[PDB]
This record gives structure tokens, C-alpha cells and sequence, in this order.
């Protein structure tokens, strides 16, 4: 009876796309999914333009490169969202269980609340201006090829940084876990001091920045010393 | 079809960096993998592996990349 209303549902939805969209395999793909209650949606690379009400039970949503500009509601077991290569310009409320979003290369324009469990967010290629304030076990950002003109302070956990591409004059400070930072192409004219403690092993990449001569100074007064022991930083 | 850690030498300055990557993964695919994750523009990459240049549509199977701890260099043009 509850198969009835999504069966119902998708069969309406089957009929009422245009020509190029792969609706029947769609179709059929929802049917296998909610019958076998399977745990992955894969409705990738099918040229849909819209997404009828999905399976509830699932914790993967593959629904990358199709034509999509909003999604339906998100079911609330949902772990990993692979959305990028799309046309979206918003996401609906993420549910709670939400552990990876990709949702690169669309239009978004402002991202709704981030999810506590939240520990990749790549949303690269998009056109936000604004992130939301960013959860305490994320271990991953990219942002890069944004309208970004400013950054929330970064969890303590956070491990990898791309930030490429923005409009951001101020960089807040860097937790030592981030072992990768790529800030190329911004506005920032300063550094944070914190950038000099990053690990050994660590990378940052600052070219295409307009760093004052200060800044050039105080930094590669300490990269150049001969005792330096911080992070390989690119300035160019 | 199964993950293999690259150990790159990047030098534009060095920096030593270690990829995951695919045995059927073109040079076009890591360029762009390296851009997001690096910063480094596709068309400024120029990659050594195993006494050739790499080609944008060349495997790194066929260059020989099969087990973890295989080298690379990367070194970045003006």
C-alpha cells in the first residue's frame, strides 16, 4: 500500500518528460530499488530534468550528471549525495544523517544548514556567495570556483581546504589538522600566522593572491630561514 | 580497478605530494584531479612518468603505474 503510492507516483511521473529524458529506465531503476529495497539510487547520466519522490530507504543518492534543477525531498537515512554535474540552483533540507555531499559543478546559489555529521562537503563550481557556518567533523571542503567573498572559521578536524577562485580578503586562521590549503586566486593581501604551523608535510597554495610586501617578507623570512620546519607554501 | 598510491614529486620550489589514483585514469583525468585537490591549472602541468612525458590521453597503465609507491614527476611551467 505504501508501494502503491510510489509505484502510482513514478508511473505518472514516466510519462510526463520530454523526449531526450531516459524516464523509463529511470522508471525502472526506482522499481528495483524500492522492490529489492535496495540501498543505492543510481539514476546517473540519464538526462532527467526533475526526480519524482525517491526511496526512502536508501543511503546513497547517485544522481550525478543529468539535468536536474531542484531535488525532490531528501530521504532522512540518506548518508552520501553524489548531485554534481546538474543545473542546481537550491538543495532541499539535508537530513540529518547526511554524512557526504557533492553537489560540484551546478548553480546553487546559497547552501542550506550543514548537517552535524557532516564530513565532506564539495560543492566546487557553483555560484554561492555565503557558506553556511560549517559543522564540527568536517574533514573536507571545496568551495573553489565560487562568488565566495568571505569564509566561516574552520572546524578543528578539518583536513583538506579548496578554496580556489573566490573573492575572500580575509583567510581565518588554520587548525593544524589541514594538511592540504588551496587559496589560489583570492583577494587576500595577509596570512594568518597559524599557516607557518602547519605540519611538515603539509601544502599550501597561495599564488594569484595580492600578498602585501609585508606579508612576502614576514612569511619567507621564516620559509627561507635555514631551521624552517612549517608547511611548502606557493606563492606563485 | 583497484586504488594505487602515486608518490609525486612536484617542482615548479618542491613539494612532495601522494595521490590515489586508477590504473585506467588518463593524464587529462589526473591533471584535473590535481587541479581541484592542488590548484595547479591543467595546461601548466607537465608530467614525467617513467622516462616520457605524459600525454593528456595516455593510461597511467600504460606508463607503467601498477602498485603502490610508483613515482611520478610533476613539474609546473610559467
Amino acid at each position: 500500500g505504501s508501494n502503491e503510492f510510489y509505484l502510482k507516483t513514478w508511473s505518472e511521473w514516466e510519462k510526463n518528460g520530454t523526449p531526450g529524458e531516459q524516464r523509463n529506465i529511470a522508471f525502472n531503476r526506482l522499481k528495483i530499488c524500492l522492490q529489492n529495497q535496495e540501498a543505492e539510487l543510481n539514476l546517473s547520466e540519464l538526462d532527467l530534468k526533475t526526480l519524482p519522490d525517491l526511496p526512502p530507504q536508501i543511503t546513497t543518492l547517485e544522481i550525478r550528471k543529468n539535468l536536474l534543477t531542484h531535488l525532490p525531498d531528501l530521504p532522512p537515512m540518506l548518508k552520501v549525495i553524489h548531485a554534481q554535474f546538474n543545473q542546481l540552483e537550491s538543495l532541499p533540507a539535508l537530513p540529518e544523517t547526511l554524512e557526504e555531499l557533492n553537489a560540484g559543478d551546478n548553480k546553487i546559489k546559497e547552501l542550506p544548514f550543514l548537517p552535524e555529521n557532516l564530513t565532506h562537503l564539495r560543492v566546487h563550481n557553483n555560484r554561492l556567495h555565503i557558506l553556511p557556518l560549517l559543522p564540527p567533523e568536517l574533514k573536507l571542503l571545496v568551495v573553489s570556483g565560487n562568488r565566495l567573498d568571505s569564509i566561516p572559521p574552520f572546524p578543528d578536524k578539518l583536513e583538506g581546504l579548496a578554496l580556489a577562485n573566490n573573492f575572500i580578503e580575509q583567510l581565518p586562521e588554520l587548525p593544524f589538522s589541514m594538511n592540504r590549503a588551496v587559496l589560489m586566486n583570492n583577494n587576500l593581501t595577509t596570512l594568518p600566522e597559524s599557516v607557518l604551523r602547519l605540519a611538515q608535510n603539509a601544502f599550501v597554495n597561495v599564488a594569484g593572491n595580492p600578498l602585501s610586501g609585508h606579508t612576502m617578507r614576514t612569511l619567507q623570512q621564516i620559509t627561507t630561514g635555514p631551521d624552517y620546519s612549517g608547511p611548502r607554501i606557493f606563492f606563485s | 580497478f583497484q586504488d594505487i598510491r602515486l608518490w609525486v614529486s612536484v617542482e615548479d620550489h618542491t613539494v612532495t605530494i601522494w595521490l590515489t589514483v586508477r590504473p585506467d585514469m588518463t593524464v587529462a583525468s589526473l591533471k584535473d584531479m590535481v587541479f581541484l585537490d592542488y590548484g595547479f591549472p591543467p595546461v601548466l602541468q607537465q608530467w614525467v612518468i617513467g622516462q616520457r612525458l605524459a600525454r593528456d590521453q595516455e593510461t597511467l597503465h600504460s606508463h607503467g603505474v601498477r602498485q603502490n609507491g610508483d613515482s611520478a614527476y610533476l613539474y609546473l611551467l610559467s
